[PDB]
RNA sequence: CCGAGGGUAGGGCCCGUGACUGGGGCGAAGUCGUAACAAGGUAGCUGUACCGGAAGGUGCGGCUGGAU
RNA sequence: UGGGAGAGGGUGGUGGAAUUCCCGGAGUAGCGGUGAAAUGCGCAGAUACCGGGAGGAACGCCGAUGGCGAAGGCAGCCACCUGGUCCACCCGUGACGCUGAGGCGCGAAAGCGUGGGGAGCAAACCGGAUUAGAUACCCGGGUAGUCCACGCCCUAAACG
RNA sequence: CGAUGUCGGCUCGUCGCAUCCUGGGGCUGAAGAAGGUCCCAAGGGUUGGGCUGUUCGCCCAUUAAAGCGGCACGCGAGCUG
RNA sequence: GAAUGCCGGCAUGAGUAACGAUAAAGAGGGUGAGAAUCCCUCUCGCCGUAAGCCCAAGGGUUCCUACGCAAUGGUCGUCAGCGUAGGGUUAGGCGGGACCUAAGGUGAAGCCGAAAGGCGUAGCCGAAGGGCAGCCGGUUAAUAUUCCGGCCCUUCCCGCAGGUGCGAUGGGGGGACGCUCUAGGCUAGGGGGACCGGAGCCAUGGACGAGCCCGGCCAGAAGCGCAGGGUGGGAGGUAGGCAAAUCCGCCUCCCAACAAGCUCUGCGUGGUGGGGAAGCCCGGGUGACAACCCCCCGAAGCCAGGGAGCCAAGAAAAGCCUCUAAGCACAACCUGCGGGAACCCGUACCGCAAACCGACACAGGUGGGCGGGUGCAAGAGCACUCAGGCGCGCGGGAGAACCCUCGCCAAGGAACUCUGCAAGUUGGCCCCGUAACUUCGGGAGAAGGGGUGCUCCCUGGGGUGAUGAGCCCCGGGGAGCCGCAGUGAACAGGCUCUGGCGACUGUUUACCAAAAACACAGCUCUCUGCGAACUCGUAAGAGGAGGUAUAGGGAGCGACGCUUGCCCGGUGCCGGAAGGUCAAGGGGAGGGGUGCAAGCCCCGAACCGAAGCCCCGGUGAACGGCGGCCGUAACUAUAACGGUCCUAAGGUAGCGAAAUUCCUUGUCGGGUAAGUUCCGACCUGCACGAAAAGCGUAACGACCGGAGCGCUGUCUCGGCGAGGGACCCGGUGAAAUUGAACUGGCCGUGAAGAUGCGGCCUACCCGUGGCAGGACGAAAAGACCCCGUGGAGCUUUACUGCAGCC
RNA sequence: GAGCUAGCCCUGGCCAGGGUGAAGCUGGGGUGAGACCCAGUGGAGGCCCGAACCGGUGGGGGAUGCAAACCCCUCGGAUGA
């Protein structure tokens, strides 16, 4: 439950933080991390190629266990639950009956010292991980895998979850967090639950400096430029975009579609998203 | 105010240097054009 | 020392007045439509919401103080 | 103490009918709608029919002139949690009562905030008719909203 | 056009007279006082302020009067800008 | 002889400007051919969170000593960072290397690219980060943690002894981490002493004093004391840590727990070794057997890997410890002692500057540490001062205008002016008190006022210590004294009312614009299912992201509040297995050339044939657009109302002479004696209007308007005074400019504005201080304007290509 | 050619002193239980004043400059984008 300010300045009028109540664990594995190298939006050339990227906090890279059917059928305790810089959900520490100590995302509901396990025989119970031919119908699952043994790659953001909807020979018909309806192998895998930390999206940056903090440098319109810079540079005072609006590099940026036309997992999407 | 010239022994050497300009096409080129006039110096002095 | 009161500064209440503006009351024979009273020709009334020259209309819910 | 009836309330779950949509098959020259029509839809294969899927909302028969609650109001079925109430016995306390300015809480619908949801319905809005006009009544569309959670609003032909 | 700096102000003047005032006159529909109109006259004088970048103009309070023009629309190797 | 020609030489301006911070000088004595300028002394002034000291970078002999003065030095020069010569930089412990990794760079494997080359895992390189053993004093003209003296220490090799399953590039532990705030105890550093040591001093009216002045330490091994940091012990199981593992991880049992034990660090003490002032006497010597103690204040430094809170969640690797594998256990490693061994480079000097960056001995620029004392509430602020360092490398006079910087001003008080521009005012602290409005924080230092020094007396609490004295820190009550005046000097808000714009703190046109511009949290649309979209790249490969729709790209809008209407005909984008069109290809009716012929060769209709476009729909917080004429009410005027033409549809709410209104200083009201500006209204809005958002909005603003109070040299209207210049004398001595000049006024004339022509007038020859009317004065081959079939940036439904995508 | 300047990456460092006084915590009141109220403690913030430091608002000087952007007065930020 996000967290308020009272106006004592006029940044902290709006600014919302979370509650972080959810975590019993403050600082981080220490066999677990290693250096996030900071790019600074800037590629192997040194060229920027993302812009408005730079001069946020320093991090810590957290492992992130997003197989888990590495270890089927040895079961695991809850240890912790933990801040992580690096994505919008919280993660949860595993200390495996095996003495191996992991992390996996932290879905909703999750508690310390609960037991999690993996793989076709587990219960469908918040925290496992099955082939998602083995969990039923209708169950709402996160981290799911989009080919078999290719790691979880769907509904990791805080609050999303795929739901399992039908299923069709060798396949399950999932509705991702987009509301896109789509085939995935059944033998792919797929954790009950849904991610939690649903509050982050009521988060009230409230002032110019928390984006600053974030990495996130200030963006600049193109309608602010000049016609060197952008399609909607120039003018003579303010002017409207006086062309169909535009990105920097001239491509036309208010609907026209850009997923590639013959590409082969055409035949796997069944529906398009939604809203 | 704060000129251009803020000399730096290890900025020059490794940036007009005899390894550099030999690690390219363009330094050798250089230094080959620079034998060629006979000047006395390939490279600008730098005290390491 | 206190002290009528005089002065500087700042607030509170009341009265009168003000370009212009808001509706209200009233005024024998102005203009527009016809909302209500008969099932008043879409039963009416109603809190609310939105809209429309105007009465009003419509939505959601409610009342019978509704007719057959 | 022992009993009873009930859509009293809150939470989670879950069942079938129907509408819309989507996919498959079968099929063809219209369907829809009205006072009569038009807009609309349909040979780019609609409507009517059969199988499949998704989603939302509301609960047919029972059902009553019935039941419950202080009022607003409450209706598929299941479980849990909880209120009020009636009766029997005549067992306990011994007038411990009535009302109640202020206060506090509840309070249909509409509306407001932040998220979600969105089948059907539908203010505004658009179109078709009607008409002198028609910012209406009737028709084809249609956005809020109607739904869920939390928080506001506190009104009523809140009536017996 | 191998540059003759451009509006207004300020400062500093100087000149013209088709004279705003002061001096001298004729005519009057000049009783007096006060005016009107024309003639002579450039010696001197010709205020302070509100508004606007303003020049100009309008206004306030006065005044004998609150003149109008030229000097590269006088004057930026004098200032302002 | 001309090219604003080119190279050089030399003139003019001119003995002119200037001689580089207004911190400041004077005298005596030396030296020398020569002295304001060098050396010495006395006096004066200037810096002192520096203008003093210590590192780093950069510079590269500039350091020290002797001998010099042609040039360099803005003058002088006997002097010097200058010329000549000689001398000077000493390390196992300080810095770097023989150690480690970071970004990045490089790169066996591998990938890619016409060539050149581009990538790339490991690995290697890469430091001001990690790691690692030296402190104090003496010495030289010049080096010192380096030499020397004292006391400590590290690593390598070999040997002796005791101990142990020894053994690694492998496993594991550790190293290892943010921001704000902060405890305890110390140390650095500082203040005081009636106590300790000291050469002396008694002045000019007083003082022989519990008097003045000066000093009262630094380093130190083992132990020990104080304060801290780090750390559970044992057993059983074990499938995880890419072999193994007694280690680590996980599970269970027992015992210990704010402790203790063990270990590590700081501080104190500590054998011992050092230092040691003023003053006086020529850096030295004495003082001196110097003394070396007590109390107080006290860090931001230390104990440290300490503690708490918070969200934006805070390097790696080695050293180190542990575990084992090959191995080897005559070894090997561990602990203690002993001897031996211990390399390369830097070290001078400048270092906020005359030695570095600015062409200069250039008022500019340059990262880290130390930075004393007193008073002012604090402080690194301010004034004065210590140690230390300077008076800024031209001076001497004069006492004009004028200029700069500064002080004061009768009466008035914004009348100045585009504007209160500028300058006054106000000014710290304590106390009393404080408005509309508001998002309840604020607005607020609102406004506005009172207090402020010194002396005596009484007294409350706190720290240290002991609970007391002393010292030190916060206060309270009473009585008095002096002055024009008590933050007595220096540092230190003028205030209010009301509009426009932008929510806000931020950002910007380095060097004419700081703003209303950009950004900004927030809102909406749209793309993207992950080998994502998108971006860079020929590619490989990267970014996106070791992220996954609560995410990421693109676009506009820009806190928040209340809202955001109507038009899909055109352009865009989205959807549409039909129809039309459509390229290469398929197909081959049917012609043609040639050959005696089989054949060879050429053209070719119908038909099939993608995307694109056509066509059918959807779509506005997509590009965009949102009417005209005529009539009508019982006074008039005006039209709720009607007629008709047109459109895709005719501008809704809100706002309006506006950052927009032409006519315009619209009109009316307010404010003023007077108001083209301002504020409030009206609405015939030339030409507002709803995310190129509409209307508001508390708070904020070196933004731009208007008003008032305060107070002023802004002004009426100017006066006087100060210093630095201007002026004069001695020294040094530029510049742009320059056809040559023996270079006057008027009225004319002239290519139309004449020193230079005509006529006339005026005028002895040459300077110096001043002023700017002319020389169409200087500067810059007009930047406005045109011209050139000149150029370049930018745009698009101009033309034609190309990337990219289909 | 990024030893100037712009952005980013790695690793270090710096920000005197004073002021305001959020959340939380404790206690007290309150209630059926709550909300909530008071006091204390606490020490938040693109908070406030002001040096170092970073700037460059207005004016004046300078203009063959001390300087090819400087000097004086004044003024903005100063725990943060
Ligand atoms: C800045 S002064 C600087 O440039 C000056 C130059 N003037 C001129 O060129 C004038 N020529 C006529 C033109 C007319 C216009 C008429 C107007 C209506 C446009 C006015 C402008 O100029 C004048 C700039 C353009 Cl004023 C002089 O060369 C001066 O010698 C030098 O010092
Ligand atoms: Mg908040
Ligand atoms: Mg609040
Ligand atoms: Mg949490
Ligand atoms: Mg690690
Ligand atoms: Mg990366
Ligand atoms: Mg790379
Ligand atoms: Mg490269
Ligand atoms: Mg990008
Ligand atoms: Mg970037
Ligand atoms: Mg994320
Ligand atoms: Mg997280
Ligand atoms: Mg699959
Ligand atoms: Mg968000
Ligand atoms: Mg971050
Ligand atoms: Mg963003
Ligand atoms: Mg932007
Ligand atoms: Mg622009
Ligand atoms: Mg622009
Ligand atoms: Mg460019
Ligand atoms: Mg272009
Ligand atoms: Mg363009
Ligand atoms: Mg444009
Ligand atoms: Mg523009
Ligand atoms: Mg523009
Ligand atoms: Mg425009
Ligand atoms: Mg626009
Ligand atoms: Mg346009
Ligand atoms: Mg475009
Ligand atoms: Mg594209
Ligand atoms: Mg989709
Ligand atoms: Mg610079
Ligand atoms: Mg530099
Ligand atoms: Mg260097
Ligand atoms: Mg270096
Ligand atoms: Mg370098
Ligand atoms: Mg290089
Ligand atoms: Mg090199
Ligand atoms: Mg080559
Ligand atoms: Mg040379
Ligand atoms: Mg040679
Ligand atoms: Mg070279
Ligand atoms: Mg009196
Ligand atoms: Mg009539
Ligand atoms: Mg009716
Ligand atoms: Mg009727
Ligand atoms: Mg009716
Ligand atoms: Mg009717
Ligand atoms: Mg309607
Ligand atoms: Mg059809
Ligand atoms: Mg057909
Ligand atoms: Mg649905
Ligand atoms: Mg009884
Ligand atoms: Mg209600
Ligand atoms: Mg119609
Ligand atoms: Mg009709
Ligand atoms: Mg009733
Ligand atoms: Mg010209
Ligand atoms: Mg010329
Ligand atoms: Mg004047
Ligand atoms: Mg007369
Ligand atoms: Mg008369
Ligand atoms: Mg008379
Ligand atoms: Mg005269
Ligand atoms: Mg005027
Ligand atoms: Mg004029
Ligand atoms: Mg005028
Ligand atoms: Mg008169
Ligand atoms: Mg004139
Ligand atoms: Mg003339
Ligand atoms: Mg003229
Ligand atoms: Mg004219
Ligand atoms: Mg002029
Ligand atoms: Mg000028
Ligand atoms: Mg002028
Ligand atoms: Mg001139
Ligand atoms: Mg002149
Ligand atoms: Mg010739
Ligand atoms: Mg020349
Ligand atoms: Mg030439
Ligand atoms: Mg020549
Ligand atoms: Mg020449
Ligand atoms: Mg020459
Ligand atoms: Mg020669
Ligand atoms: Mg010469
Ligand atoms: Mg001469
Ligand atoms: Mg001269
Ligand atoms: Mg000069
Ligand atoms: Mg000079
Ligand atoms: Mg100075
Ligand atoms: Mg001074
Ligand atoms: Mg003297
Ligand atoms: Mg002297
Ligand atoms: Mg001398
Ligand atoms: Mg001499
Ligand atoms: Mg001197
Ligand atoms: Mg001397
Ligand atoms: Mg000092
Ligand atoms: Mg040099
Ligand atoms: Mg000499
Ligand atoms: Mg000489
Ligand atoms: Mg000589
Ligand atoms: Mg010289
Ligand atoms: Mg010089
Ligand atoms: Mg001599
Ligand atoms: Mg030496
Ligand atoms: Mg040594
Ligand atoms: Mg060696
Ligand atoms: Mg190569
Ligand atoms: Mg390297
Ligand atoms: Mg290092
Ligand atoms: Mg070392
Ligand atoms: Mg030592
Ligand atoms: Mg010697
Ligand atoms: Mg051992
Ligand atoms: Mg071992
Ligand atoms: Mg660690
Ligand atoms: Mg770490
Ligand atoms: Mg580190
Ligand atoms: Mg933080
Ligand atoms: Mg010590
Ligand atoms: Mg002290
Ligand atoms: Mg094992
Ligand atoms: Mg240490
Ligand atoms: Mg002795
Ligand atoms: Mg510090
Ligand atoms: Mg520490
Ligand atoms: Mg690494
Ligand atoms: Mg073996
Ligand atoms: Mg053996
Ligand atoms: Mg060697
Ligand atoms: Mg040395
Ligand atoms: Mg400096
Ligand atoms: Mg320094
Ligand atoms: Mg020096
Ligand atoms: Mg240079
Ligand atoms: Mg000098
Ligand atoms: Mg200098
Ligand atoms: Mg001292
Ligand atoms: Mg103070
Ligand atoms: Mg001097
Ligand atoms: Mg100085
Ligand atoms: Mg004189
Ligand atoms: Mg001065
Ligand atoms: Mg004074
Ligand atoms: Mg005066
Ligand atoms: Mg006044
Ligand atoms: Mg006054
Ligand atoms: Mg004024
Ligand atoms: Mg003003
Ligand atoms: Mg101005
Ligand atoms: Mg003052
Ligand atoms: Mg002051
Ligand atoms: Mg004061
Ligand atoms: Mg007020
Ligand atoms: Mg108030
Ligand atoms: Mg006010
Ligand atoms: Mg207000
Ligand atoms: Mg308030
Ligand atoms: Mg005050
Ligand atoms: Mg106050
Ligand atoms: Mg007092
Ligand atoms: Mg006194
Ligand atoms: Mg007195
Ligand atoms: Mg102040
Ligand atoms: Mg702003
Ligand atoms: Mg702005
Ligand atoms: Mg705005
Ligand atoms: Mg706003
Ligand atoms: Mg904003
Ligand atoms: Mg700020
Ligand atoms: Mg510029
Ligand atoms: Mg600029
Ligand atoms: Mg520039
Ligand atoms: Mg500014
Ligand atoms: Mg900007
Ligand atoms: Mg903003
Ligand atoms: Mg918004
Ligand atoms: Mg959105
Ligand atoms: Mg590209
Ligand atoms: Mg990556
Ligand atoms: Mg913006
Ligand atoms: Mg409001
Ligand atoms: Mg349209
Ligand atoms: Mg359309
Ligand atoms: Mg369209
Ligand atoms: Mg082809
Ligand atoms: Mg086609
Ligand atoms: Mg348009
Ligand atoms: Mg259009
Ligand atoms: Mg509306
Ligand atoms: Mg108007
Ligand atoms: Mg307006
Ligand atoms: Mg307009
Ligand atoms: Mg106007
Ligand atoms: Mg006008
Ligand atoms: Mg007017
Ligand atoms: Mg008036
Ligand atoms: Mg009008
Ligand atoms: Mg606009
Ligand atoms: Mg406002
Ligand atoms: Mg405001
Ligand atoms: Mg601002
Ligand atoms: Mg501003
Ligand atoms: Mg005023
Ligand atoms: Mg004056
Ligand atoms: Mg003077
Ligand atoms: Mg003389
Ligand atoms: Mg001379
Ligand atoms: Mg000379
Ligand atoms: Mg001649
Ligand atoms: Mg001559
Ligand atoms: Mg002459
Ligand atoms: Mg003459
Ligand atoms: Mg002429
Ligand atoms: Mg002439
Ligand atoms: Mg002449
Ligand atoms: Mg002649
Ligand atoms: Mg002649
Ligand atoms: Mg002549
Ligand atoms: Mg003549
Ligand atoms: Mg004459
Ligand atoms: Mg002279
Ligand atoms: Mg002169
Ligand atoms: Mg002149
Ligand atoms: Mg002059
Ligand atoms: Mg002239
Ligand atoms: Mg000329
Ligand atoms: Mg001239
Ligand atoms: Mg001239
Ligand atoms: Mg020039
Ligand atoms: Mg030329
Ligand atoms: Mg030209
Ligand atoms: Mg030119
Ligand atoms: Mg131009
Ligand atoms: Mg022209
Ligand atoms: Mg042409
Ligand atoms: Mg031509
Ligand atoms: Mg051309
Ligand atoms: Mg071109
Ligand atoms: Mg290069
Ligand atoms: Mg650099
Ligand atoms: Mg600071
Ligand atoms: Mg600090
Ligand atoms: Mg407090
Ligand atoms: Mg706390
Ligand atoms: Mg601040
Ligand atoms: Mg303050
Ligand atoms: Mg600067
Ligand atoms: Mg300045
Ligand atoms: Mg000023
Ligand atoms: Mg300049
Ligand atoms: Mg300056
Ligand atoms: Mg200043
Ligand atoms: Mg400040
Ligand atoms: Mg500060």
């Amino acid at each position: 439950a996000v967290k308020k300010f009272k106006p004592y300045t006029p940044s902290r009028r709006f600014m919302t933080v979370a509650d972080f109540s959810e975590i019993t664990k403050t600082e981080p594995e220490k066999s677990l991390v290693k250096p996030l190298k900071k790019t600074g939006g800037r590629n192997n050339q040194g060229r920027i190629t993302v812009r408005f990227r730079g001069g946020g906090h320093k991090r810590l890279y957290r492992i992130i266990d997003f197989k888990r059917w590495d270890k089927v059928g040895i079961p695991a305790k809850v240890a912790a639950i933990e801040y992580d810089p690096n994505r919008s959900a919280r993660i949860a520490l595993l200390h495996y009956v095996d003495g191996e100590k992991r992390y996996i995302i932290a879905p909703d509901g999750l508690q310390v010292g609960q037991q999690v396990v993996a793989g076709p025989d587990a219960p469908i119970q918040v925290g496992n991980a099955l082939p998602l031919r083995f969990i039923p119908v209708g169950t709402v699952v996160h981290a799911v895998e989009l080919e078999p043994k290719k790691g979880a790659k769907l509904a990791r953001a805080a609050g999303t979850s795929a739901q399992i909807q039908g299923r069709e020979g060798d396949y399950v018909i999932l509705r991702l967090p987009s509301g896109e309806l789509r085939k995935v192998h059944g033998e792919c895998y797929a954790t009950v639950g849904a991610v939690g930390n649903a509050d982050h999206k009521n988060i009230v940056l409230g002032k110019a400096g928390r984006s600053r903090w974030l990495g996130r440098r200030p963006h600049v319109r193109g309608a602010a430029m000049n016609p060197v810079d952008h399609p909607h540079g120039g003018g003579e005072g303010r002017a409207p975009r006086g062309r169909p609006p535009a990105s920097p590099w001239g491509w036309q940026t208010k609907g026209l579609k850009t997923r590639k036309r013959r590409k082969p997992s055409s035949r796997f999407i069944i529906a398009r998203r939604k809203k | 105010m704060k000129r251009t010239w803020q000399p730096n022994r290890r900025k020059r050497a490794k940036t007009h240097g005899f390894r550099a300009r030999m690690r390219t096409p363009g330094g050798r080129k250089v230094l080959k054009r620079r034998r060629q006039k006979g000047r006395w110096r390939l490279t600008p002095a730098v005290r390491k």
